[PDB]
């Protein structure tokens, strides 16, 4: 029970930065959005 | 030579253009009406032969 | 009022479709020697 509840812990922990990543999420379809209609040229390695 | 043109080549993206509508409507079908409403004008000029429009399409995701 | 010159045609809509066709030349003729010269705008799309 204690590896469960390891588990179930650490989830928990995610439960509190789901909504702050979430938040992370939209805030950065802001910027890549901004960034296309600013036309910059981005660049091979960054991750789409 | 070229650099200045290789690195030119390497154009990031492309949106797309130069697509295509035909139609056909019988002689004063309201066709031209349609048509013309589409991109908002109340009416085109209803003449002989092949004619010609628009559709100014606009994208705000894409801006 | 009369809307039938056009089948009225004594050569057939060749004469209309010649005039057509330069239309369609010149216009392709404009966008080539615009393409080649909008080409330039490339320049600002790669950052030093």
């Amino acid at each position: 029970t204690s590896d469960a509840v390891t588990f179930i812990t650490y989830v928990q922990s995610l439960k509190r930065k789901i909504k702050q990543f979430e938040k992370q999420v939209e805030l950065y379809r802001n910027g890549q959005r901004l960034l296309e209609k600013q036309r910059f040229q981005f660049p091979p390695s960054w991750l789409y | 030579s070229s650099i200045l043109s290789e690195v030119s080549t390497r154009a990031r993206s492309k949106l797309p253009s130069g697509k295509n509508i035909l139609v056909f409507g019988e002689d004063g079908s309201g066709k031209t009406t349609l048509m013309t409403k589409l991109q908002g004008a109340e009416h085109g000029k209803k003449g002989r032969g092949l004619e010609y429009l628009y559709l100014s399409v606009h994208d705000e995701d894409r801006d | 009022f009369y809307r039938n010159a056009l089948t009225r045609m004594p050569d057939g809509p060749v004469a209309l479709e010649e005039s057509y066709s330069a239309v369609m030349g010149i216009v392709s003729e404009v966008e080539q020697y615009v393409k080649v010269w909008l080409q330039y705008q490339c320049l600002w799309d790669m950052q030093a």
